[PDB]
């Protein structure tokens, strides 16, 4: 089986810049059997380049491709925001048919600190046994963010669900939702809850908290 | 599971190139240009080559590679009702080896006759000569040239035979030559493709070397430009004529040899995913290209004859064996270093024939080997049993009236037989088997379907193209004649049996296979129209 | 012009069987070889099976071989993949992709249809309104969808009248249950000047609820 590996796995690019990405195969591939697919987030794949030099219909001229044997590459001359997607190389040379591991393209953007919001458990939720306090960290860049939950000043590391949105096609930022879930009896045993977001923008962590009684 | 395959790809190409390129590329195509309006002739020649010529050539190559079997089995597995086509093609190939190999014998006879400081056919003062001998070719029948009388009264001794009824003695100098040819064929074909594949390296390539130096030697002779003028000077008044298109249609078909079972055999040893579309386009091209070059070879020398030797172009511009065994050797005898040009010419003529004989024989061997495993392991003995049958009956061509026998087979054996055979080959593959079914097979091999162009040709153009040739072949038909001699009615009837014995296999096998299956009439047709692949 | 619609598919218990279909339109279906390609929830593409124009040549990946059967109807222009002995590894978005030419690749894809193979049981979510504990310019609200299965769920705000300032997070699977949340921000003048609701749909459990956000 002929496995196609792509690198980089992920890459960020400032618009107008030049991006190159490679696809290398364990076994040689006929230059006419190698193809590229662009898949935008939440959409199905689209044929992009085929035969490795040949653009498909609707594909702008900024895209090009080259390679032979076990080594191929996709290049974008001047990158745009509508170019942000995951790119997949494919081998039609022989069966079984294989797809590359993919290269995810993202846009560079100016660093922006997040905005933290805390949301204590709803009464509808507190009628049943459970209590879930959630935190929203919004519109920050770059992607990596770190959340810490503290109960009355002592860190809680357990029972947390974190979710990241895909990069925004408008402001090119990310967002995260952190949800700490615990039984009500434990929610009533402590009077204070804190959500702290560590990000490269701030030396000190951005913090937001709320007190039980209020 | 396993079947033998070509060692290296070049061997396959050289085998196909070899079978395709032969004396007809030399002694026919150039003449047709001269007669048909020169450069103009290329238009109908080109179109015919494109619409009917290449598609049929391509088709059989793809079939050969896809079904992976020889002629008999392959047409059995395709349209069982039409399996008869396999037998027709194999028989035709069988008949053709009987005569065609003798042309090579002549080439070798001249080659062996060619070591001298002075070539025997130059003058009129020898013993085989007649008081009517001329130095070079003329327009009167009773007075022949020196080269003509040499070939006729010495090599052939055709003057001593009153017709086909009287063959006369057996020339054992010719028998020797014919044996040597079959010996070569045997040691080429007995071990299969592993050998014959690399023998064609010499036999397919050598002609191009000799074409190269004969081309230079030709174009550096006085009056060589006059030759080229006669050859290629465009006249488009011919294009309106149907006879030209027929001549182009006929030449293209018989030069390429599509559906002859040879291409099928060769391609059957191909690797499944080999690209046969490229192989067909390159191989076809090289065939016609070779004919084109050869025209320059011939007509350069033919111009030099009309210039320095004072002979009318009409007389020296000829087709068939007459051209290479009389007219050309005549010019060679005049120019310096004559012994050199004569030796390589007759060697080229031989290696030109050999390539094609291999293919013809191979089509037969492969076809039978697949249908009868009994003879498949015994092959080394089998072709010996074959070439022995060839040589024995081939002795009839080595007699003094042997040309009369040769000329008989040439008109009858493969002429109208292969046309109807290939016509059913087209109808089978398209109307019965289906183009979509066929196109799908090709996509599996080379990865992409045949363009709508190829699909139209295989279906509508091919049959009409074949039918077009067949109709005008019948229209212009005349009883068999050579020179002043007229073959007896019983002789023509004999040829028609030979012509009809192959073709009759198509309906014979159909009727027979039809009565040997159970079920209704329409229920039996579906059984005989179902491909072997679909039954798995 | 040419369109491809994948249909069938949903939750199935391991070992089960399901038949996927693809409705082809806008071209001559008969003349083109089709193929099934799947994408795992880890977003990895994997080719599954190819069928010829006339279905006379079939190729499978070693992973589905003997379990999956690819099929054609050129009369009704439908592509079929019938699956059996389903494992959890079979869970993916299944794509219907066309191409007749190995040298040009797959030039058209369907929207895809989602197959989930789990022993887990279908359960409806519980939607919790998220309101601030106790400026401007912008306030932020939220919706918590917890404990549901399988996916998907459709979550919009006020019937989809707000597309702006809304961040709806992808659901994460924990212990055979999905949890999903969404954030929406507006001006302090806009809320609670008007009552804003979060509406969630989960057809699998046939559960459609609207939750109005009210200040505590
Ligand atoms: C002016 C005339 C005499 C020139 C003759 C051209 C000769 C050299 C041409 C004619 C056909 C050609 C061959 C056609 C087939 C192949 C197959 C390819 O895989 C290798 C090259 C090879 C073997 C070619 C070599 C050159 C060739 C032999
Ligand atoms: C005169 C000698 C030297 C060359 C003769 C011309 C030959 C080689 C040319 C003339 C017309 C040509 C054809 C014109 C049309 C097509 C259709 C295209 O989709 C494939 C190539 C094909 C099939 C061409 C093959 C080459 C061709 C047959
Ligand atoms: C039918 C198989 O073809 C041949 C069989 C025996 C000897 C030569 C053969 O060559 C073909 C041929 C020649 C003359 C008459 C019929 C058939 C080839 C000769 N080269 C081009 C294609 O036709
Ligand atoms: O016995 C027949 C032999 O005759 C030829 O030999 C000729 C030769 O062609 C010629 O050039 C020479 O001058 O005379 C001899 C015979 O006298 C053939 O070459 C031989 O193959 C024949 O066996
Ligand atoms: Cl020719
Ligand atoms: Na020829
Ligand atoms: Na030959």
């Amino acid at each position: 089986e002929n496995v196609l590996t792509q690198s980089p796995a992920i890459m960020s690019t400032s618009p107008g810049e030049k991006v190159t990405m490679t696809c290398r195969a364990s076994s040689s591939v006929g230059s006419s059997y190698l193809h590229w697919y662009q898949q935008k987030s939440g959409a199905s794949p689209k044929l992009w380049i085929y035969s490795t030099s040949n653009l498909a219909s609707g594909v702008p001229a900024r895209f090009s491709g080259s390679g032979s044997g076990t080594s191929y590459s996709l290049t974008i001359s001047s990158v745009e925001a509508e170019d942000a997607a995951t790119y997949y190389c494919q081998q039609f040379s022989g069966y079984p048919l294989t797809f590359g591991s993919g290269t995810k393209l993202e846009m560079k953007r100016a660093d922006a600190a997040p905005t933290v919001s805390i949301f204590p458990p709803s009464s509808e939720q507190l009628t049943s046994g459970g209590a879930s306090v959630v935190c929203f960290l919004n519109n920050f860049y770059p992607k990596d963010i770190n959340v810490k939950w503290k109960i009355d000043g002592s860190e809680r590391q357990n029972g947390v669900l974190n979710s990241w949105t895909d990069q925004d096609s408008k402001d090119s930022t990310y967002s995260m939702s952190s949800t700490l879930t615990l039984t009500k009896d434990e929610y009533e045993r402590h009077n204070s809850y804190t959500c702290e977001a560590t990000h490269k923008t701030s030396t000190s962590p951005i913090v937001k908290s709320f007190n039980r009684n209020e | 599971d396993e079947r033998e395959t070509w060692s290296g790809k070049v061997d396959f190409l050289l085998s196909v190139i070899g079978f395709a390129v032969d004396l007809a590329n030399v002694w026919r195509f150039p003449y047709l240009c001269y007669k048909n309006g020169g450069g103009a002739f290329l238009v109908p020649y080109g179109i015919m080559l494109a619409v009917g010529g290449i598609p049929l050539f391509y088709m059989e190559l793809a079939l050969g590679q896809h079904n992976r079997k020889g002629a008999i089995t392959c047409w059995g597995r395709l349209v069982p009702l039409f399996k008869g086509i396999g037998y027709a093609v194999v028989l035709i190939a069988f008949y053709v080896d009987f005569y065609y190999n003798v042309i090579i014998a002549w080439s070798l006879r001249f080659f062996f006759a060619s070591f001298t400081n002075s070539l025997p056919w130059t003058s009129c003062n020898n013993i085989w000569n007649t008081p009517n001998c001329r130095p070079f070719e003329g327009h009167v029948e009773g007075f022949q040239s020196a080269a003509s009388e040499y070939f006729n009264r010495y090599i052939l001794e055709l003057n001593r035979s009153e017709g086909i009824h009287d063959l006369g003695a057996i020339k054992w100098d010719m028998a020797l030559c014919l044996l040597i040819v079959y010996l070569i064929c045997y040691f080429s074909l007995w071990k299969g493709i592993s050998t014959s594949g690399k023998v064609v390296w010499f036999t397919a390539l050598f002609p191009y070397a000799v074409l190269l130096i004969l081309l230079i030697r030709g174009l550096t002779l006085p009056g060589s430009f006059l030759g080229i003028q006669y050859y290629l000077t465009p006249n488009f008044s011919a294009i309106y004529k149907a006879e030209v298109w027929v001549d182009a249609a006929t030449q293209v078909f018989f030069s390429l040899g599509p559906g002859f079972g040879v291409l099928l055999a060769y391609a059957s040893y191909n690797k499944y995913h080999n690209n046969v579309y490229k192989d067909a386009l390159l191989t076809s091209f090289i065939n016609s290209a070779t004919s084109f070059i050869a025209g320059f070879v011939i007509f350069s020398v033919l111009g030099y004859m009309a210039h320095t030797l004072g002979v009318r172009i009409e007389d020296v511009a000829t087709e068939g064996p007459g051209l290479v065994f009389v007219v050309y050797p005549a010019a060679i005898a005049t120019m310096p270093a004559s012994t050199f040009w004569a030796l390589i010419f007759f060697m080229m003529l031989a290696t030109l024939g050999l390539d094609s004989s291999f293919g013809g024989s191979e089509a037969i061997i492969t076809a039978l080997s697949d249908e009868f495993p009994k003879i498949k392991r015994n092959r080394e003995l089998f072709v010996a049993g074959l070439f022995s049958l060839y040589f024995v009956v081939g002795l009839a061509s080595c007699t003094q009236g042997g040309f009369y026998f040769f000329h008989l087979l040439d008109r009858y054996a493969a002429g109208y037989s292969i046309l109807v055979a290939v016509f059913f080959e087209a109808i089978a593959v398209s109307w019965i088997y289906g183009t979509n079914r066929f196109s799908e097979d090709i996509r599996d091999m080379i990865g992409f379907p045949p363009g709508r162009y190829w699909q139209v040709c295989w279906r509508f153009v091919a049959p009409i193209f074949l039918l077009f040739i067949t109709v005008y072949g019948l229209i212009g038909y005349e009883p068999l004649t050579y020179a002043d001699y007229v073959y007896p009615s019983w002789a023509n009837a004999l040829g028609w049996c030979i012509a009809g014995s192959s073709v009759v296999m198509i309906p014979a096998v159909a009727i027979f296979k039809l009565l040997s299956t159970p079920g209704s009439l329409r229920q039996r047709f579906t059984i005989l129209t179902t491909p072997w692949r679909d039954q798995q | 012009e040419v369109q491809l619609v994948e249909s069938g598919g949903g939750l199935v218990k391991p070992g089960g069987s399901l038949k996927l279909s693809c409705a082809a339109s806008g071209f001559t279906f008969s003349s083109y070889a089709m193929s099934w390609v799947r994408q795992s929830p880890e977003k990895r593409l994997e080719w599954v099976a190819e069928i010829s124009s006339g279905g006379r040549y079939i190729y499978y990946s070693d992973t589905v071989t003997g379990r999956f059967t690819i099929s054609r109807d050129n009369a009704r222009n439908i592509l079929h993949l019938e699956m059996s002995s389903l494992r959890s590894e079979d869970t993916a978005m299944y794509y219907c992709a066309r191409g007749e030419v190995r040298q040009r690749g797959f030039d058209y894809w369907g929207q895809g249809t989602t197959l989930t193979v789990s022993s887990a049981k279908t359960t409806a979510p519980s939607v919790y309104p998220l309101a601030p504990v106790c400026t401007g310019s912008s306030v932020t609200l939220g919706c918590l969808v917890k404990g549901y299965f399988p996916e998907p769920v459709t979550l919009t705000w006020n019937s989809g009248s707000l597309s702006s300032g809304v961040h709806t997070f992808p659901a994460v699977l924990q212990s055979d249950l999905y949890t999903l949340s969404s954030s929406v921000t507006v001006t302090s003048s806009t809320w609670p000047s008007q009552s804003i609701t979060c509406n969630v749909a989960h057809p699998a459990s046939s559960t459609k609820v609207d939750k109005k956000i009210e200040p505590r």
